[PDB]
């Protein structure tokens, strides 16, 4: 019954990850304890969640928990079919051992039609975003980046870079070309604000 | 129009240097010198009286510039 | 034998750092930028402020600056700079920040509009959602909340948003610490508040006449900050 | 000799340095002499995984990101200078760490960084 | 122009143990007032011992006729009626007045710290009779054994 503890931690972390992306999540899911998780729900196909977005109610996300410890191209297709038929665009695949290396470039191959993304199970046992040293990241909107570049007379290159595989760019699901504001809690100035272009 | 109103120390240094190099090349002194042979003392005397017709052209990191007057600049 | 070996080791390390960091200069916008135009920092050490002029801006020295208010104001700052300096834009920002932090004591509590519309939690758990299963993995009782919130709420007056909005961004970020009076760092204004509260409660029992007021000491400290930039 | 029964990858030994604080003396620390960040994530109820620290700066930069490696760089330089009583101002280490981690990776300040 | 006058008696010659060369710190205690006095006195010029009395006065002027002092020292002054009934005269300034610690109690006692160049004195007692003092005020400490 440690499998259940792992399932509960991963589900709580994914609920927090979905709330930080701006999806409609209730307080109970974010404050759900183990005794009630196991009360509700055992399997790995009824842990799949489907969440809606604050705006764009059609824009929803779908979280998978594949059974195969090493997901492959066929496993990816089997529920890319589910997504294509239910009419969703985004997904999130929590894998237990990894993805066979061809799969990673397949997930990338699926054009903005159906954009997927993978997360290891050991990466979700804790919320890195809740570490002391990790600042708060905020994906800037297309109209705030323009005002930033205009205030500092900048170009989008010539800005600090954040890797597209950064453990906190993968969590906040930030695509390439997006600028993220970062609020460092500084011992010197309190709440220093920086900006990083995702690339 | 958006940069600091005061005159940085580097600007004071360069303005004094240039005014002194001008005075030394036989330029008219608008400060009524009183027996001093140093052009840098004369340049300081002029800076204190707010008589220096030079235009500090502050360059921003993208090529854009702002032209300030040495008179319209708070000397500390 | 050891002193000789150490000089070679340290000198090589200085050359490497010097060769890389040599072109990083503070600019008119107050940003430390490289010669390429690249922005390493947006304020020099997270707050402008030169390490030399920040020695007495340390709580433990307002006691000294207070004692020498008249010379520090007359000889350096001048009463005039206080006359030419206006703080409304920055002062209002700090009031907004203070109000926000007053309404949110725990700043790591997952603020959200919909999350804020979980206070009916008991309203739903009582009798409403008692009959369902995990339809799409969420819950039997979460779907009732989703339905009540989604479109069964006011069009433009479902303003749980304001109760759940971000803290105003720091003043140095928006209000240009150099040309904007009273725009200081969030850690300096806290120190100034603490000292003003511990100094208005010393004048009361002082047996020496103080001709300085908490709100002239505040302007003194704000000018001495704005000038150490 | 090089045949080991079983070991967590990267960890060579742990040890609980009982006291680390006088203010709240009650603190206990599980120091280690190896580095494997994920192999501690399983004990989020035994140990505090926020407050986790390592001197690696490449492992932190891979589990928490680059903005979290900046502060590890700064704290490492500060603790290196502290053993001799020297104290460089934080405004200098901030600039050094911001330059090193400018372009998303922990880049060395050497011949291959140019 | 007197701010305080009393007859003390030396109780301790130097309790703290810090010992300077020509200076001795006397711990006295007034009579009929029960005021306390800590006094650094130059004992090479003016030897003092235990169980010794002395009349002590603090003033703001030496003329005892109203005219203020000018802050200038002339050894040639022609007004020679300045207080000379006193053997040891000093001249310092008060640098600290601090009401006593006790709260919830009357505790309307004050400690006045005076510096005489480098020789400190502390007068502690009922505030009622230490009102003439104020920080940064120049005062003369006249003394005369008995």
């Amino acid at each position: 019954e440690e499998e259940t503890y792992r399932l509960w931690k991963i589900r709580k972390t994914i609920m927090q990850l979905c709330h930080d992306r701006g999806y409609l999540v209730t307080q109970d899911e974010l404050d759900q304890t183990l005794e009630e998780f196991k009360a509700q729900s055992p399997r790995r196909t009824d842990l799949t969640v489907l969440v809606a977005h604050n705006d764009d109610p059609t824009d929803q996300m779908f979280v998978f928990f594949p059974e195969e410890p090493k997901v492959g191209i066929k496993t990816i297709k089997v529920y890319c079919q589910r997504m294509q038929e239910e009419n969703i665009t985004r997904a999130l695949i929590v894998v237990q051992q990894g993805m066979t290396p061809s799969a990673k470039q397949s997930l990338v191959d699926m054009a903005p039609k159906y954009i997927l993304e993978q997360f290891l199970q050991q990466e979700l046992l804790i919320n890195i975003t809740e570490h002391e040293l990790v600042p708060e990241h905020v994906v800037m909107t297309k109209e705030e980046v323009t005002e930033l570049l205009a205030r500092y007379k900048l170009r989008e290159n010539q800005l600090p870079r954040i890797q597209a595989g950064d453990p906190v760019a993968r969590y906040f699901g930030i695509k390439r070309g997006q600028v993220v504001k970062i609020i460092r809690p500084s011992e010197t100035a309190g709440r220093y604000i920086t900006y990083r272009l995702v690339q | 129009r958006i940069t600091t109103p005061y005159m940085t120390k580097y600007e004071r240094a360069r303005v004094l240097g240039t005014r002194a190099l001008q005075i030394a090349m036989c330029a008219p002194v608008m400060v009524e010198l009183e027996g001093e042979t140093d052009p840098l003392l004369i340049a300081m005397k002029e800076l204190k009286a707010r008589k220096i017709p030079i235009i500090i052209r502050r360059y921003l990191p993208d090529g854009s510039y702002e032209d300030w007057g040495v008179d319209e600049l708070i000397i500390t | 034998v050891d002193t000789a070996v150490k000089t070679s080791r340290s000198g090589y390390l200085q050359r490497c750092i010097i060769k890389h960091l040599e072109g990083l200069v503070v600019q008119y916008d107050l940003t430390v930028r490289d010669s390429d135009g690249s922005v390493v920092q947006f304020l020099y050490g997270e707050d402008g402020l030169d390490i030399p002029k920040t020695q007495f801006l340390q709580p433990k020295q307002f006691p000294f600056l207070a004692s020498n208010y008249e010379v520090i104001m007359k000889s350096q700052h001048l009463h005039e700079v206080l006359s030419r300096a206006d703080p409304k834009k920055a002062l209002h920002h700090f009031r907004a920040i203070k109000k926000w932090q007053s309404k949110h004591p725990n700043t790591l509590l997952r603020r959200g509009a919909f999350l804020s519309y979980s206070q009916k939690i008991q309203e739903a758990v009582k009798a409403l959602k008692l009959e369902s299963e995990n339809r799409n993995g969420r819950s039997p009782g979460t779907q009732e909340m989703l339905r009540m919130w989604y479109e069964l709420d006011e069009e433009s007056r479902r303003k749980y948003q304001k109760k759940a909005a971000a803290c105003p961004d720091p003043s140095l970020s928006v209000w240009r610490p150099d040309i904007y009076f009273a725009s200081v760092s969030e850690t300096f204004e806290t120190k100034v508040d603490d000292y003003s509260q511990e100094w208005a409660a010393q004048t009361e029992k002082s047996y020496e006449k103080s001709e300085l007021s908490l709100d002239r000491l505040r302007t003194l400290l704000q000018l001495k900050w704005q000038r150490s930039l | 000799h090089g045949a080991v029964i079983y070991a967590t990858k990267g960890i060579t030994r742990c040890l609980l340095n009982e006291t680390t604080n006088n203010k709240n003396e009650k603190e206990l620390v599980l120091n280690t002499e190896g580095i494997n960040l994920p192999e501690l994530f399983k004990y989020a109820e035994v140990l505090d995984l926020r407050r986790l620290y390592s001197n690696d700066i490449h492992a932190i930069a891979n589990t928490y990101g680059i903005e979290a490696a900046l502060r590890v760089i700064e704290k490492e330089i500060k603790d290196v200078f502290a053993v001799y009583g020297i104290a460089v101002d934080p405004r200098h280490l901030s600039l050094v760490a911001d330059y090193m981690c400018f372009e998303g990776v922990y880049k060395p300040l050497n011949r291959f960084g140019i | 122009g007197i701010l305080f006058e009393d007859i003390f008696d030396v109780k301790d010659i130097d309790p703290e143990g810090k010992k300077f060369d020509r200076v001795s710190r006397l711990h006295c205690e007034s009579e009929s007032f029960k005021m306390d006095l800590i006094l650094d006195v130059n004992i090479q010029i003016y030897p003092v011992d235990l169980g010794d009395k002395f009349r002590l006065v603090i003033a703001s002027t030496l003329y005892e006729d109203g005219t203020l002092d000018d802050g200038e020292y002339n050894p040639t002054d022609d007004r020679p009626s300045r207080a000379d009934q006193f053997e040891y005269v000093m001249y310092g300034k008060v640098y600290r007045i601090e009401g006593d610690e006790t709260s919830t109690e009357a505790a309307t006692r004050l400690s006045a710290y005076v510096s005489y160049g480098g020789l400190l004195m502390r007068l502690q007692g009922d505030a009622n009779n230490l009102h003439g003092f104020e920080v940064d005020s120049r005062v003369y400490l006249l003394m005369k054994k008995l």
